[PDB]
């Protein structure tokens, strides 16, 4: 008793003074950026560099997958987005089993949010301090995109960033995103942003990471830009 | 064993014996098959007297509790409802329990069969225990609605004597009950079979009834 | 009675993260490399006294037929997590009926970190882990951390002055390197960061050579190896 | 393969008056052809003002008894009252219903005298269910007494009819019925018990039987 | 200091605070006064009364014929302890068809007290109680929130129990060999000399229990008759 | 021994079911009404088998369908529907066994109209038409013989009155009443035959 | 208990090509055929496929508890899953329920993949309802009408072949076995994989 | 921590945890719920991020079962699942009592669960407070609100959110019975923007009756509001 | 700072301290008992004009017999008022006869106490008039949350008890008629209440002998004994 730290209780405010330390971790975070276009949902993020040394090839640390229709992109601490990962695939998947077809993506969210505002409420162990751009598509309602955050609080959005310097990407995609816009110009669009957040004239291949997913051929599926993709992209975006 | 209860202008009827068997030997000739659940609700027993009782009498207790919290009367199809789901609980584990539950609610003049099988069944005519198909015999072929309380009486009261006449099971005494807007009234308390017999088909005492 | 000893801060931090990284940072280094044929993990054991038996102390350790193992951090938490890590091995091998791929078993172990960092009653490991593997999918060198995130390296060090050692590594290292001049580059590391003269039973050495087992260098080996 | 009930038989008789109740019990013990024990008394007093008496298993219905003792005693500690004699039948109905998957093989009856000075009488069966009744009797010799109580009280088929009964009449009526019990039946027993519970307390006699 | 904030903790000198605490809330109840003779015992105590409207509440009570006990402190848990005695003596009988033992009973309540008071999350009872029965003897016993009893000639509770204990004293020779009216009468004295105004029929309670004597409190009638009695 | 009937097809769906309430050797009603239960929207569940069963049954499983719609503000897929009940029904199979004929039918926007067959043992599968109960084997052939692609929803109903009419005749339990589900048009009508 | 919803699933291996076959009938009470399409091949993984046979009920619940642990690891490890891992968790999961277990008899056919450019190997299994696996590399045969399938393999297969007379031979051997069984037939279907394409084709089977 | 209190007295005698969980309710949007004759009108606020947010998403004003309907004000996460207790509470009194839930029914049992939550170790109270509209079994309109403290009551005309006092001392001076559905819906938007930026974007009303919930079309409400912006001017 | 079951210096647990100065607002309620029967009124405190007046009710009945009126927070009331009705009825179905009103509050209390480990987590902090009709006679109770129950002839509880129990001790008399009874009651609860006595500004309940069965006043029987008490 002597030794317990508060963790699930009312500040004097009404705030529990942990969800906000939870959520000033993840404005520290690099920024993650989303778009929804008429062909796809764009999750582009920014990689932290730690030295010269780590694996190029593949070692995606940022943008994840839950399921065929359904990747995200992580803000936060990477062990707790981890384990949320993992907790989304076997939701997805007890769905699929249940009702023998693909859970919409609006019940994935749902559930995520419930088991972090379950961690917030119940017990005394400390929150989750990740939050998640779930973007996808399926047939009820289309390409959706979401923003949660450790109190489990969700919203929909057109295009949105999160992670540090949210606000100058969030300024940038307000200035520039349009209603119908083009797969290519789209990834032009998250280029720029990454570009401003990042206070980078140009930004750097081995510095970012693309991916995007379309129901191509009514078959859902996601691609996730590669050195040479994203360099031939880079070199069109200072083309234009 | 027979209890039998019908619908008609004037509310419900319901009608019972008294007779109890423990085997071939009949250890009680006067017994209570009617029980006031609610103010405004009766049900028979059929079958297994003890099993019958007390999850009767449990429901009464859930019933009060119910009215208490909410502040409201229930309705028949709620108490029917709750019946045969605490019945099914206890679905093959020798329960012989079958019920009919009658009363008045805000929606109206309410009957429904309730079964240890959770078989609820709704309806306007119900009889129950081995004499049922003489009861109900007797009654399709002469009961009609909108007929007036004593011709009620009376046709609940033929069809318990015809029922005791030909089942060893049933016997003792006829009861009948009616229930109405406001509660309900014993018509019959008891009535000896004997005198109803030798009243209705000998009603001349000589010689031995042939049938 | 069970509550969360680790608990966000002012601007979070996870201050018991941050003390077992410190923890790590002034323990014995270790090393290792990904070659064009084959991986090395290879650390460096303080000068024992005539009493130890360096045979019965061992930080290089095998969790499979071909992936190892070196930490750098509190022993005793290295053993239960290695017996824990043969455990997974073993499990997922009774249902796939295959050696367990490398990164498969990093997952596990980052999982069961990250739940005793976030669990009641409990404190954070105090180790920094260093997994290397050869699979299906090629070679693989891993680091496991107290915070439970791991990163996919091809050259790493870890331990007291990591970052020089890190800084030489990268210094004299290429992608299509041999696994000989990778054992030499390895040693030429460890001998700059000890700081003094190494031997024979001062250093041990972890390898997988290609399709073959891995294994673990002999005195004798080392000894030829540092001629 | 082992069956968890026997029948150690006996025979239990209860009539009832205006203001009085009239208990008899045997108090023979035995197994399938012999006799354990001469005396084994089966009525066990419950309160001031109310008996019960069972047939059966005699451990059952031993510990049926104590049990319901129990409560009783429980009952008037924590509410300073003594039962009524309605109260103790539902608390004993409510007892027996509880094992209704393994039943007491025990058949009971429950005699006193309500607040208003009149003789009440019930009869249950293995499982709970029990009735009000002005006579009755369980046991091995139940059937062959039954209609003998019959006859005697309810006294229908009759055209003179005879209703002017008194306590010793009514107990001199028991003594006979137990006699002819005792004579038509092998497991009744040789000694009797009857218990009078009366306005003014109770009182208990004994009676001798045949030894056969 | 700070060594009384859990019940689990050793003073410095060695002392538990909340056991302490629990013993003073014993103190602060009502009175209470038992006695016994070479037969009888005869148990007295007074039903405190908050306002001229209210009844005053019952002090002693009945455990099982020939045992009955007197409180002082906690009302809630003198009557979580009563029932536990109650059942503990019900079950005894029920299932050995014999009068419980005193002393084992008292071991149980004993160590009821025990095993609240050394596990942490839980707290000690704040109430003392006055047990006195006849087991082939007369026999007073007395408990502590603190696992502990003890065996008397002559007890008292709580309140201004100062004078009771040396009127106690001062006329405990007497006692043994001494009738019974005698006893009741001096139990009086002792509850008179503590109430420190009067003694009324209403808040007073008094019971006996001897040989060939079931507990049973005194009827009002008696029990003004004896306080005349004392009066003059 | 309870006679259920469906028949599908493109833009149409139609159940039949006989109006008993067997208790013993005695009807306790002409009317039964515990063999049809609709599921809000275009969906309909038709039970067969004890009485008591198949009321227990069909309430969870629609009152559980109703708690999914209202949770997710949606309306379940048909295909869904279906294969949540079979696996229901499996898994108290496994437990606690069910004995009930289940014959699930609906119109959803992506695969159109549909029916599915079940068994008591869950031996669920997509059908153009079947049968449940003893009734079964005396119209399922018709069923074959009068059924073609491009079916009309008054052709459906004169083959439901040849089955009525068949079971009448030649079926030991002379079945008389029949109350049909007709699904078309993203309308649920209920109609009652006498044959 | 297998008589009730009979089936057959077969199997055959060729020169760089395989071929899954099965019948395509669901009955009830075993003399009674209720519906004509059920198909007891499922798609586990883009050259991996399974075949079971038996009570329908387990069929469904067995392929649902397989495509949830299969997508589970592919996503897990963001690669394809390998016929040799398939079907040891198979066995797995077969034997998990050792006492009251699944009253199926599945087969699992599909390539092995041999990388060094890389090589595909035909890969054959079948096994008893605890998950008794015994490999084959030739034909495997499941279903109650196992014996007949077993003649007919028996008396046709010619090795290696080329994918047209490997798909001969099956389509050959499967409607001979299913001709002479009362209680399985109703049309049948056949697929042969290759590594460039996938053929899937429904034979002209005695539907009655 | 795991199964011990974390809400107690304070020396004066308040649950200070409640207190604070009222007070994030002070902190979250605005709603109004009026009734009359045979139904009954909710309108809540809204405050999205334009030409980014989803209005879509938002789900402030939400349908229980059938016939009732609820609005909340406080933490969002705390009202999802309270809401998903109730309609599982709801369906599980349908199948024990095969009659749909009357609204006093659901309103005594969020009650009883804040309580719950208010009154057991290991968990904190919910900071959200709400009210449901509904029909009573006997077919009678009702609407109740219910505090994070656990304490409900029904009401004719209430507001709850931020600046809860003005807008229900406006409604108080105000309201009427047995109004039209147009007047009904004027005196909710009144209410609403009483406190509320003027703008067709920062309401959803909607109108509760037998048949379902109904809301009310964005022409609807943008003429509305221009209608009494004209008022106020 | 402490938790729940720490005893003070002075042997007075400080959780209890609290919930019994947490008690001491709220409505005021006043209650009586007479040969006759017994009778409970409340000072029906209603707040804007808005609510309904009918689900704010400050008398419920825990059974058929016995009557109730609380003060403090209102849900530990009502989930008090729950399960004493629940156990009301359970002994109902296990013994024939009707509870005494003594053991109601003995169960009443134990569950307040529950909170003490010797499940809940906190004392109540409710306080509670109970009365009602057995064959013992007609009686009501007082309970408080630390657990000790007391009988009462004539009392009062809510804000401003003070003043009600006083003028109760002033002015209440044994052998008192029924009718005696109320009009003492309602003018009592006239004289500490705050705004003008009206219909719908109080509410009582009360319970006979010869009925024994609650029976709470309506308006038409409110504004009767209204019109009658003196000025």
């Amino acid at each position: 008793r002597r030794y317990d730290s508060r963790t699930t209780t009312f500040s004097p405010e009404g705030r529990l003074y942990q969800v906000e330390y939870a959520l000033e971790a993840i404005n520290n975070a690099s920024i993650t950026i989303g778009l929804i276009t008429k062909d796809g949902v764009i999750l582009g993020a920014d990689k932290v560099f730690i030295s010269k040394l780590i694996d190029k090839a593949n070692n995606y640390e940022k943008i994840y997958k839950i399921d065929k229709h359904i990747f995200c992109g992580v803000a936060g601490l990477n062990a707790d987005a981890n384990i949320l990962i993992n907790q989304s695939r076997l939701y997805a998947q007890r769905y699929l089993y249940n009702y023998n077809e693909v859970q919409p993506v609006s019940q994935l969210v749902v559930q995520i949010c419930d088991i972090k505002q379950s961690y917030t409420q119940y017990g005394g162990l400390r929150p989750y301090g990740v939050s998640f751009l779930i973007g996808g598509y399926d047939t009820k309602d289309g390409y959706q995109l979401y923003h949660t955050d450790p109190s489990g609080n969700y919203s929909g959005w057109f295009a949105t960033a999160i992670g540090t310097n949210n606000l100058t990407a969030s300024s940038v995609l307000k200035q520039e995103w349009k209603n119908d816009m083009t797969l290519e110009e789209g990834l032009l669009l998250a280029l720029k942003t990454l570009a401003k957040s990042t206070d980078t004239e140009i930004p750097k291949s081995e510095k970012i990471e693309l991916a995007y997913l379309t129901n191509k051929d009514g078959e859902v599926y996601q691609k996730y830009l590669t050195e040479k993709e994203i360099e031939e992209l880079i070199k069109l975006y200072t083309q234009k | 064993t027979t209890t039998l209860a019908f619908k008609f202008k004037d509310g419900i009827i319901v009608a019972v014996d008294s007779r109890a068997s423990m085997g071939s030997f009949i250890s009680s000739q006067n017994v209570e098959k009617i029980i006031e659940i609610n103010k405004n609700i009766l049900g028979t027993m059929a079958g297994g007297a003890a099993d019958c009782l007390y999850w009767e009498k449990y429901l009464g207790k859930i019933i009060k509790i119910y009215e208490l919290r909410n502040n409201e009367k229930i309705s028949v199809r709620a108490a029917s409802t709750i019946l045969s789901n605490i019945l099914y609980q206890y679905k093959g584990y020798g329960l012989c329990c079958g019920i009919i539950l009658s009363g008045y609610d805000h929606t109206g003049f309410n009957m429904f069969y309730v079964d240890d099988s959770g078989k609820k069944v709704e309806g306007n005519l119900f009889s129950c225990g081995s004499g049922s198909t003489y009861a109900y015999s007797i009654l399709d072929s002469a009961y009609d609605y909108n007929l007036n309380l004593d011709q009620a009486v009376e046709l609940a009261r033929n069809a318990i004597y015809h029922a005791t006449f030909r089942d060893g099971g049933s016997g003792g005494k006829v009861r009948v009950f009616h229930i109405h807007k406001n509660g309900y009234d014993k018509i019959i308390e008891g009535e000896d079979v004997f005198d109803l017999h030798y009243h209705y088909t000998n009603p001349e005492q000589k010689d031995q009834y042939v049938m | 009675y069970s509550f969360s000893l680790t608990t966000f801060s002012p601007t979070g931090k996870l201050v018991q993260i941050e003390y077992a990284l410190n923890r790590v940072s002034s323990s014995s280094p270790a090393l290792g490399i990904r070659a064009k044929n084959g991986v090395i993990i290879a650390t460096e054991k303080k000068s024992p006294n005539e009493l130890i038996e360096e045979n019965s102390i061992f930080k290089i350790q095998q969790i499979s037929e071909h992936i190892g193992i070196v930490y750098a951090g509190m022993p005793g938490d290295f053993r239960v997590l290695l017996k824990r890590a043969r455990k997974e091995a073993i499990r997922y091998s009774l249902q796939y009926g295959s050696e367990i791929l490398v990164k498969e078993l990093v997952k596990i172990i980052a999982s069961i970190v990250q739940e005793f960092t976030q669990t009641g009653g409990v404190r954070p490991f105090g180790l920094s882990l260093l997994i290397c593997g050869v699979d299906v999918y090629g070679y693989h060198l891993y680091q496991i951390d107290p915070s439970g995130c791991y990163f996919n390296w091809m050259a790493t060090c870890v331990g007291k002055d990591y970052q020089n050692n890190m800084s030489f590594l990268e210094k004299r290292y290429n992608k299509d390197i041999e696994i000989e001049d990778a054992i030499h580059t390895a040693i030429l590391t460890l001998k700059e960061s000890y700081e003094g003269v190494l031997n024979e039973k001062n250093i041990e050495i972890g390898v997988a050579y290609d399709n073959k087992p891995f294994k673990i260098l002999t005195q004798n080996e080392i000894k030829d190896y540092l001629i | 393969r082992w069956y968890p009930y026997i029948d150690n038989g006996g025979t239990v008789i209860g009539l009832t008056g205006k203001d009085y109740v009239i208990l008899a019990a045997d108090t023979r013990l035995s197994l399938s052809y012999s006799i354990y024990t001469r005396f084994c008394p089966k009525i066990s007093k419950l309160t001031d003002k109310c008996i019960i008496g069972s047939s059966g298993m005699q451990s059952d219905i031993k510990t049926l008894h104590s049990l319901l003792q129990k409560k009783i005693q429980l009952f008037v500690l924590e509410h300073s009252h003594y039962p009524d004699i309605h109260v103790i039948a539902r608390l004993l109905c409510v007892i027996l219903y509880s094992r209704r998957f393994f039943p007491y093989y025990a058949f009971n009856i429950l005699a006193g005298v309500d607040e208003n000075n009149k003789g009440v009488l019930y009869n249950y069966d293995s499982v709970g269910s029990y009735c009000e009744a002005t006579h009755s009797c369980v046991g091995s010799g139940s059937q062959l007494i039954l209609p003998i109580l019959d006859n005697r009280v309810e006294q229908k088929n009759q055209l003179i009819k005879n209703t002017n009964f008194n306590l010793g009449d009514d107990i001199n009526f028991v003594k006979d019925a137990i006699t002819s019990a005792t004579e038509r039946d092998i497991y009744t027993g040789d000694k009797t018990l009857i218990y009078v519970i009366d306005k003014m307390g109770i009182n208990v006699n004994t009676l001798d039987l045949k030894q056969d | 200091n700070l060594y009384d904030t859990d019940n689990i903790i050793y003073s410095p000198e060695g002392r538990l605070y909340q056991v302490e605490y629990a013993s003073e809330a014993i103190k602060q109840g009502t009175c209470a006064v038992a006695i016994k003779s070479k037969d009888y015992v005869v148990v007295s105590g007074l039903k405190k009364c908050i306002s001229k409207l209210s009844f005053p509440q019952e002090k002693i009570f009945k455990i099982d014929d020939y045992i009955g006990i007197s409180m002082s402190g906690i009302t809630s848990d003198a009557k979580v302890l009563t029932k536990f005695m109650q059942n503990e003596c019900l079950s005894h009988k029920f299932l050995y068809n014999e009068n419980i033992n005193i002393e084992s009973l008292v071991r149980s309540v004993a160590d009821k007290y025990q095993k609240n008071t050394q596990k942490s999350s839980k707290r000690a009872f704040g109430v003392g109680l006055m047990i006195a029965a006849y087991h082939n003897e007369p026999c007073i016993f007395e408990t502590r929130p603190n696992g502990s009893y003890f065996e008397y000639d002559a007890l008292s509770f709580g309140a201004r129990s100062h004078a009771s204990k040396t009127y106690l004293e001062k006329n405990l020779h007497l006692f043994e060999e001494c009738s019974l009216e005698e006893l009741i009468l001096h139990c009086l004295k002792a509850l008179k000399c503590s109430l420190s105004s009067e003694l009324t029929i209403s808040n007073t309670a008094l019971a006996v229990v001897g040989k060939n004597h079931p507990w049973q409190e005194i009827s009002s009638l008696q029990l003004e008759e004896y306080l005349s009695k004392v009066k003059m | 021994m309870d006679t259920l009937i469906g028949l599908r097809g493109n833009n149409f769906v139609v159940l039949a079911a006989d109006t008993y309430s067997i208790n013993s050797i005695i009807k306790l009603k002409n009317d039964d009404n515990t063999k049809f239960y609709d599921i809000h929207g275009n969906k309909c569940l038709l039970l067969g088998g004890s009485i008591g069963d198949r009321l227990q049954f069909g309430e969870f499983i629609r009152k559980n369908v109703h708690l999914y719609q209202y949770q997710n503000n949606t309306d379940m897929f048909v295909k869904s529907f279906a294969f949540f009940t079979r696996k229901n029904l499996a898994y108290y199979l496994r437990r606690n066994p069910f004995e009930v004929n289940c014959l699930i039918a609906g119109y959803d926007k992506k695969d159109g109209y549909q029916l599915y067959w079940c068994d008591y043992l869950s031996n669920m599968d997509s059908v153009n038409k079947g049968a449940h109960g003893y009734g079964a084997y005396l119209v399922s052939a018709i069923l074959d013989k009068y059924y073609h692609e491009n079916l009309t929803v008054d052709e459906a109903l004169d083959i439901f009155k040849l089955c009525f009419e068949e079971l009448k005749k030649r079926f030991l339990l002379t079945q008389i009443n029949y109350e049909l589900r007709i699904m078309y048009d993203n309308k649920v009508e209920t109609q009652y035959v006498t044959v | 208990i297998y008589n009730y919803n009979g089936g057959c699933v077969l199997g055959m291996s060729g020169s760089n090509c395989v071929a899954i076959a099965c019948d395509l009938r669901l009955g009830a009470n075993t003399f009674t055929t209720v519906s004509t399409k059920f198909s007891k091949i499922f798609k586990m993984n883009n050259n991996v496929y399974v075949g079971l046979s038996g009570l329908a009920t387990d069929i469904q619940t067995l392929y649902e508890i397989l495509r949830y642990r299969v997508n589970l690891y592919e996503v897990r490890q963001d690669a394809e899953m390998d016929v040799e891992c398939f079907a040891n968790m198979l066995s797995s999961i077969l034997y998990s329920n050792r006492f009251s277990p699944y009253f199926v008899n599945p087969i699992v056919v599909g390539f092995k993949l041999k990388h060094y450019k890389v090589n595909y190997e035909p890969y054959l299994t079948a096994y008893d309802l605890i998950g008794a696996k015994c490999e084959t590399r030739d034909f495997v045969v499941n279903g109650v009408t196992s014996e007949q399938l077993f003649g007919m393999c028996e008396s046709l297969y010619v090795k290696d072949q080329d994918e047209n007379g490997l798909f001969e031979t099956i389509s050959q051997c499967l409607l001979s076995a299913l001709d002479r069984d009362c209680i399985s037939g109703w049309g049948a279907e056949v697929l042969v994989l290759t590594p460039e394409k996938i053929i899937k084709k429904k034979l002209k089977a005695r539907m009655d | 921590s795991y199964d011990r209190a974390i809400t107690v007295f304070s020396p004066d005698g308040h649950l200070l945890q409640v207190e604070h969980a009222l007070e994030a309710v002070k902190k979250g949007g605005c709603a109004v719920a009026i009734k009359s004759s045979n139904f009954a009108v909710l309108a809540v606020e809204k405050k999205n991020i334009p030409k980014l947010q989803n209005p879509k998403t938002t789900e402030k004003l939400i349908k229980l079962d059938e016939h009732n309907c609820l609005a909340f004000a406080g933490l969002n996460a705390d009202a999802r699942v309270l809401v998903n207790k109730t309609r599982l509470e709801c369906q599980r009194y349908y199948l024990n009592m095969d009659e749909p839930a009357p609204v006093d029914y659901i309103a005594k049992y969020v009650a009883k669960v804040q309580q719950k939550f208010t009154h057991r170790g290991g968990v904190r109270p919910f900071g959200i407070a709400t009210l449901i509209a509904g029909f009573k079994n006997n077919k009678e309109i009702c609407i109740y609100q219910t505090e994070p403290s656990g304490i409900y009551a029904a009401w004719k005309a209430q507001a709850i959110g931020k600046n809860a006092k003005i807008v229900q001392e406006f409604l108080e001076k105000n309201y009427q019975e047995n109004m039209e559905q147009k007047d009904c819906i004027f005196l909710a938007l009144k209410a609403i923007f009483e406190v509320v930026e003027l703008s067709s974007k920062n309401v959803e009303v909607a109108l509760l009756t037998e048949k379902d919930l109904t809301f009310i079309e964005e022409q609807e409400i943008n003429s509305m509001v221009e209608l009494i912006d004209q008022e106020r001017t | 700072d402490r938790g729940v079951n720490t005893f003070s210096p002075e042997g007075r647990l400080f959780q209890v301290e609290y919930a019994l100065g947490a008690i001491k607002l709220g409505s005021t309620a006043v209650g009586i008992c007479v040969n006759d029967g017994v009778i409970l009124a409340s000072e029906r405190r209603i707040s804007s004009t808005l609510i309904e007046k009918d689900s704010v009710e400050k008398l419920l009945s825990i059974d058929d017999h016995i009557g109730c009126a609380m003060s403090g927070l209102m849900a530990d009331a009502r989930t008090l008022i729950d399960y004493a009705r629940v156990e009301c009825n359970h002994y109902k179905f296990i013994y024939n006869e009707n509870i005494n009103i003594k053991s109601c509050v003995e169960l009443i209390s134990e569950l307040a106490l529950d909170f003490s480990n010797l499940i809940m987590s906190r004392p109540f902090g409710v306080a509670l008039l109970i009365g009602g009709v057995d064959k013992n006679g007609p009686c009501l109770w007082y309970t408080e949350p630390s657990g000790t129950n007391t009988r009462f002839s004539a009392a009062s509880i809510g804000s401003a008890q003070e003043g009600a129990e006083l003028l109760l001790q002033e002015n209440y008399k044994k052998d008192m008629t029924f009718e005696q009874a109320e009009i003492l009651a309602l003018t009592v609860l006239r004289q500490v209440m705050e705004d003008k006595l009206s219909t719908s500004n109080v509410e009582i309940c009360a319970i006979k002998k010869s009925d024994q069965t609650f029976y709470k006043y309506n308006t038409d029987d409110i504004s009767r004994i209204i019109d009658v008490l003196p000025s």
